[PDB]
C-alpha cells in the first residue's frame, strides 16, 4: 500500500479538483451564483476521477444559458491533455488566465444559468447516476482557446469558451 | 463521442 | 530588470518594417521587373501580399510581386498553369542561377544572397521576393496554381481592407501579434518544414482567431493566439475574399496534424514562459519566450 509522492493518480486528483475550482471560478467571475455548482460538486468530483483514469474523459462542459430564452450565452469547454508523464513536472491552477478571458467573453444576461457536462470515450465505465444528456445548440458560436489552465506533469485541463459569429 | 448529464 | 510586457514591446517593434527595408524591397522590385521585362511582355508590378499589408514578418523573405502580363501573354491564361511558371522560373535561372531560383506553387522564388546573421539581421536588406504571373481582368487578378493547375481568381484588396478592419478593432495590436506569430512559424528549429504552410493561413485564422479586442497582456493574447490557432487548424479556412482556394488547402493530412502539434506546443511553452513569470522567475521567463520565437526577443 505505498503512496507516492508523483504518481499518475495525484496528478489526476489534482488536476479533477483544480478544474473544478477553475470552474467555480468561472461562475463566481461571471457573476453567477455557485450554489447549484455546490450541491453537485462530490458527484462531478466522482465522475471526472473516475473518466481521467481511464482516459476517458475528453471535455469537461459548463453551459451559461440565458433563463428566458433557455440559450446560450457562452459556454466553457475543459478539454483534457493526456500528456502525462513521471509525475514530478511543474503544475499551476492559472485563475489569471480565466480572468483575463471573461473580460472579452462580455458581461452575462441578469440572472443566467448554467449547466454542467462530461464528454466522454464510448467505452467509459458507467458512473451512478449519469446519463446521455444534450447539448445546447452552438450553431452561429465558435470557439475560443487559452491554453493550459489547470496543469499537472503534462495531465491538463485547457480552458476554452465559446462566442458568437 | 457521447456527453454525459447527472441525474 | 526588462519586464515581460517591455520585451513584448521590444519584440513587436522589431519585426516592423524600416525605411531602409522599403527602399530596398523597391529596388529588387525594379531589378526583377525590368529584367523580366525583357523576356516577357509586362505591363506594371506591384509590390502585394503581406509585404503590403504590414503583416509579413522579418527577415523580410518571399515578398510577393505580381508581374501583371500584357494582353499579348494572354496565351499563358489559356495554358496550364506549369507552363507560365516554367518559362518565369528559365527566365530568372538565367539571370541568378539555379541555386537562387525555386520554383513555388503559385510563384517563383528570387533569393538575393543576403546574409542572415546570428540576430536576424541582414543590414536592412529584403532576403528574397515572390514573382508571381498575373492577369489583370478588371476588378481583380488571375495567378498561376500548381496544385490545381488552373489559374484562380485573387484580390489582394481585400486582404489589406480585412487586415487593416480587424487591426482597427485590436487597439492597433493586430498585425504585430500576427508578426510575432509568422516570425515563430519561421524559426529554424521547426526544421526545413514550417509548422504552418502557408504563412498567409497564420493570418487569415487571425482575423476570427484574434477577437473581444486588445486585452493588454501581451502574454495572454500570445498563449490564447497559440491555443486557438491548433484547436482551429483543421477547420475549412476559405479565403476571405471568396474568390480561391480555401487558404487551410495546402498541407495534407499528416502536415496539419504536424502544425497542430507544433502550435500546441508553443502553446504551451506559453503557459510555461507565464508560469515561469508568476513565480518570480523573471529572467527563465524571458529566456522561455526566446526559446519560443527566436532570436528578436529581447533579454534585456
Ligand atoms: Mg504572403
Amino acid at each position: 500500500s505505498t503512496v507516492a509522492t508523483y504518481s499518475y493518480t495525484h496528478s489526476v486528483t489534482y488536476v479533477t479538483d483544480n478544474i473544478l475550482k477553475s470552474l467555480k471560478d468561472i461562475i463566481l467571475l461571471s457573476g453567477l451564483d455557485p450554489e447549484h455548482f455546490a450541491d453537485r460538486w462530490e458527484s462531478n468530483t466522482r465522475a471526472i476521477k473516475t473518466w481521467l483514469g481511464t482516459g476517458d474523459l475528453r471535455k469537461v462542459i459548463l453551459e451559461i444559458y440565458n433563463p428566458a430564452t433557455d440559450k446560450l450565452v457562452t459556454r466553457w469547454d475543459i478539454d483534457i491533455v493526456y500528456g502525462w508523464s513521471d509525475g514530478d513536472g511543474s503544475f499551476w491552477t492559472d485563475t489569471e488566465q480565466l480572468k483575463y478571458a471573461i473580460k472579452k467573453a462580455g458581461l452575462l444576461p441578469s440572472q443566467a444559468k448554467y449547466k454542467l457536462m462530461l464528454d466522454t470515450k464510448p467505452g467509459r465505465p458507467d458512473v451512478e447516476g449519469w446519463s446521455k444528456g444534450s447539448y445546447r445548440s452552438t450553431d452561429g458560436m465558435v470557439k475560443q482557446s487559452l491554453g493550459s489552465t489547470v496543469e499537472h506533469s503534462g495531465l491538463a485541463g485547457q480552458a476554452g469558451y465559446w462566442r458568437q459569429r | 463521442a457521447e456527453v454525459m448529464e447527472f441525474n | 530588470m526588462l519586464s515581460i510586457d517591455e520585451a513584448f514591446r521590444k519584440f513587436k517593434s522589431r519585426l516592423e518594417l524600416n525605411e531602409r527595408e522599403q527602399k530596398n524591397a523597391s529596388q529588387r522590385q525594379n531589378e526583377v521587373r525590368d529584367y523580366l521585362q525583357t523576356k516577357f511582355g509586362i505591363a506594371r508590378s506591384f509590390l502585394t501580399g503581406s509585404y503590403a499589408r504590414y503583416t509579413k514578418t522579418k527577415p523580410l523573405k518571399d515578398i510577393d510581386i505580381f508581374f501583371v502580363l500584357k494582353d499579348s501573354e494572354k496565351h499563358y491564361h489559356g495554358k496550364a498553369a506549369s507552363v507560365v511558371l516554367d518559362d518565369f522560373h528559365s527566365a530568372l535561372v538565367e539571370k541568378y542561377g539555379s541555386a537562387a531560383v525555386r520554383k513555388q506553387a503559385r510563384s517563383i522564388n528570387v533569393d538575393f544572397g543576403v546574409h542572415i546573421d546570428a540576430e536576424d539581421n541582414t543590414d536592412y536588406r529584403v532576403v528574397s521576393v515572390d514573382a508571381v504571373p498575373a492577369f489583370d481582368t478588371g476588378d481583380q487578378y488571375e495567378i498561376p496554381d500548381t496544385a490545381s493547375g488552373k489559374w484562380i481568381k485573387t484580390d489582394p484588396e481585400i486582404h489589406k481592407d480585412k487586415a487593416t478592419a480587424a487591426h482597427q478593432a485590436y487597439a492597433n495590436e493586430w498585425k504585430g501579434l500576427v508578426r510575432m506569430v509568422k516570425y515563430w512559424n519561421n524559426n529554424p528549429k521547426h526544421g526545413d518544414l514550417k509548422p504552418v504552410k502557408p504563412s498567409f493561413l497564420i493570418e487569415v485564422m487571425a482575423l476570427e482567431c484574434l477577437y473581444g479586442g486588445w486585452g493588454g497582456s501581451f502574454d495572454r493574447e500570445i498563449q490564447s493566439f497559440f491555443a486557438t490557432l491548433a484547436d482551429r487548424v483543421h477547420d475549412e479556412w476559405p479565403d476571405p475574399a471568396g474568390l480561391g482556394p480555401a487558404i487551410s488547402n495546402d498541407m495534407d493530412a499528416a502536415r496539419k496534424q504536424r502544425a497542430q502539434q507544433l502550435l500546441f506546443q508553443a502553446s504551451q511553452d506559453a503557459s510555461i514562459a507565464i508560469d515561469h513569470a508568476r513565480r518570480g522567475r523573471n529572467i527563465e521567463a524571458l529566456r522561455a519566450w526566446r526559446a519560443l520565437f527566436g532570436p528578436k526577443f529581447p533579454l534585456s
